[PDB]
C-alpha cells in the first residue's frame, strides 16, 4: 500500500507504471504525468500547478522536478536548467545508490537534461513539451 | 551535482 511498494510491484511488472501516481503512489491516477511515463492523482496535479515553478533565489526551482516537494534536492548542473530532484524520488524511481552517484558527478546533468532520457523506472516522456502546453492550458 | 535544503 506504500509508495515504495507499489514501484516494487511495477519493477516486478506485477503493475504498469502509468497506472499509479508517480509523485506519491495513489493508485487514483487522473491523468499522465507531463515530464515522465507514469501517472499523477490529483493531489499531485494540484501541487504542481501551484509548486513546479515556485523559484528560489538561487535561480532555482524551489522543490523537486517530480514530486514538487523533498527536504533536501540535487539541483541541475546544467547552467541552461533550473531543475532539482529529492532523493527520496531519485532512489526510488532510478534505483537505490543513484542519489548519490548523482551528487558525486560534477557536473551533472539532471533527468530532464539527460541525454539517455531512460534511468531506472523514469523515463521522460519525448514530448514533454507538448505535455506541459496541454497541462497548463485554459 | 549541487544539494540544498528546500527548508
Ligand atoms: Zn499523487
Ligand atoms: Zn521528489
Ligand atoms: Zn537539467
Amino acid at each position: 500500500g506504500s509508495r515504495e511498494r507499489l514501484v516494487y510491484e511495477v519493477r516486478q511488472k506485477c503493475r504498469n507504471i502509468e497506472d499509479i501516481c508517480i509523485s506519491c503512489g495513489s493508485l487514483n491516477v487522473t491523468l499522465e504525468h507531463p515530464l515522465f511515463v507514469g501517472g499523477m492523482c490529483q493531489n499531485c496535479k494540484n501541487c504542481f500547478l501551484e509548486c513546479a515553478y515556485q523559484y528560489d533565489d538561487d535561480g532555482y526551482q524551489s522543490y523537486c522536478t517530480i514530486c514538487c516537494g523533498g527536504r533536501r534536492v540535487l539541483m541541475c548542473g546544467n547552467n541552461n536548467c533550473c531543475r532539482c530532484f529529492c532523493v527520496e524520488c531519485v532512489d526510488l524511481l532510478v534505483g537505490p545508490g543513484a542519489a548519490q552517484a548523482a551528487i558525486k558527478e560534477d557536473p551533472w546533468n539532471c533527468y530532464m537534461c539527460g541525454h539517455k532520457g531512460t534511468y531506472g523506472l523514469l523515463r521522460r516522456r519525448e514530448d514533454w513539451p507538448s505535455r506541459l502546453q496541454m497541462f497548463f492550458a485554459n | 551535482a549541487r544539494t540544498k535544503q528546500t527548508a
